[PDB]
RNA sequence: CCACCCGAGAUUGAGCUAACAGGUCUGUGAUGCCCUGUCCGGGGCUGCACGCGCGCUACACUGACUGGCUCAGCGUGUCCUACGCCGGCAGGCGCGGGUAACCCGUUGAACCCCAUUCGUGAUGGGGAUCGGGGAUUGCAAUUAUUCCCC
């Protein structure tokens, strides 16, 4: 059983496939903890902070990311990690736990869950 | 979303879902 | 004297080849020769640039009046300049190919375990997915050679079907109309001439069919 | 569009070719008016005391240098270029693809990120202006076409 999500930034696109597995991250098949910028490691290490690394132990991800630049991507890639999460505890495990874990992004980030729809603005002759 | 940001998601999940699928000369005579 | 004249296709002025060309193809459709000529177009592909492109326009005006055990060697051979990733000798040896499938050969010329045979070794190629002059050969000689299989034996092209159905839906996928066009026309003519006639004969299928209607169940 | 039923009528009578502010074409007025250059060679096209304005690069430590790491999009292309060889660099030679979501191109961009040197110094900030040499586009580079090295 595994799902497929993806998340987006200005053009930064990230796809997340979620799959049965026992906790490792991989995105454009690097580990999540070697992603170039350190300034924004934990920007990127929110959600398991928050849920703990016990509702990641029996899943793994892999996120294929491409656009944007570097920040945008550290975006879309936590976006995408976090609708893969929520997906499939809704898909595959009970609901409960998925409304929960959705409250508790949107609490306290809803880039989390909901694209930011900002783009760069066209010059008119 | 628009066009082109749902372009590049579409081949790129697409994409992704090739190279999980993933994990000799061309046959050049007829008969064995 | 068929040699005589035979021997001067690979002269390279244009004028004295082109009739020595349409000259042959009058002869041999106007056969005891055939043997020769095919073997003279064999030795002259493996001797050998420009002139492969000769005797392979010789090829594709004389594959239909060959002989099989000869008509199996020239595959092989044009096969072989198949390894080659040369563009030209492969559009005009799949010209070559429909020529020969479009004929619809009788049983001496072509048999039914040669064209399943010839139709395996052609699925290794598939240009690469949208490059779309040698693509729309590869469908139209593939289609050819499966109409012409289930002339000759139908319940074995059937059979053969559903991967070259498959192909064509995977190939749908290709960003170019034109292709998408033929995939469509294709199908829809395997559909209609090669798979509608026969249904009296298959029957109903269910989920768990075995012969030909298992293949029917498949390509849908 | 055709034919037909019903229906009085599924079309019977009146009025309306025309138009040229787009024009064109060797004609008509003893038509009104005002008068009686080409090719060639060379140079200059801001040459600079100054006044008034657009811009580019900096006056450094939130920085310069060296190395490492890792991400775009709108476009364009029979001049865009992959690749191989030579030279330290500009560049040179050969051999392929592309009239193109097919090849450059999974456009391996820069800022940014990570380590090294630097230490308040008109200084490793800043590059103007010059001296020497090489290469390239052109019929031709002098008054520096453009690029490279010191």
């Amino acid at each position: 059983q595994s799902v497929q999500v993806f998340g987006r930034k200005k053009t930064a696109t990230a796809v997340a496939h979620c799959k049965r597995g026992n906790g490792l991250i991989k995105v454009n098949g690097r580990p999540l903890e070697m992603i170039e910028p350190r300034t924004l490691q934990y920007k990127l290490l929110e959600p398991v902070l928050l849920l703990g690394k016990e509702r990641f132990a029996g899943v793994d991800i892999r996120v294929r990311v491409k656009g944007g630049g570097h920040v945008a991507q550290i975006y879309a890639i936590r976006q995408s990690i976090s609708k893969a999460l929520v997906a499939y505890y809704q898909k595959y495990v009970d609901e409960a736990s998925k409304k929960e874990i959705k409250d508790i992004l949107i609490q306290y980030d809803r880039t989390l869950l909901v694209a930011d729809p900002r783009r760069c603005e066209s010059k008119k002759f | 979303v628009g066009p082109r940001l749902s372009r590049r998601i579409l081949q790129q999940a697409r994409q992704q879902q090739e190279e999980l699928e993933a994990e000799r000369e061309r046959t050049t005579r007829l008969g064995p | 004297v068929y040699h005589g004249l035979l021997s001067f296709t690979v002269h390279p002025k244009p004028k004295i080849r082109k009739a020595a060309q349409h000259g042959v193809c009058s002869v041999l459709k106007g056969h005891p020769a055939a043997i020769s000529t095919a073997k003279f177009c064999i030795q002259e592909i493996e001797k050998s640039a420009t002139t492969t492109l000769h005797m392979l326009t010789l090829l594709k005006d004389l594959l239909p009046c060959f002989p099989e055990g000869l008509v199996k060697s020239c595959s092989e051979t044009l096969l072989r300049v198949m390894t080659l990733s040369h563009v030209l000798v492969t559009a005009c040896a799949m010209q070559a190919f429909h020529s020969l499938f479009h004929a619809r050969p009788g049983l001496s010329t072509l048999s039914a375990e040669l064209n399943a045979q010839i139709i395996t070794a052609l699925y290794d190629y598939v240009p690469s997915e949208n490059d779309l002059q040698p693509l729309l050969a590869w469908l139209k000689v593939m289609e050819k050679a499966h109409i012409n299989l289930v002339r000759l034996q139908w319940d074995l092209g059937l059979g053969h079907l559903p991967r070259f159905f498959g192909t064509a839906v995977t190939c749908l996928l290709s960003p170019h109309s034109q292709v998408l066009t033929a995939a469509t026309q294709s199908l829809k003519e395997i559909l209609k001439e090669c798979v509608a006639p026969h249904m009296a004969d298959i029957g109903s299928v269910t989920s768990s069919a075995s012969g030909p209607a298992q293949s029917v169940a498949k390509m849908f």
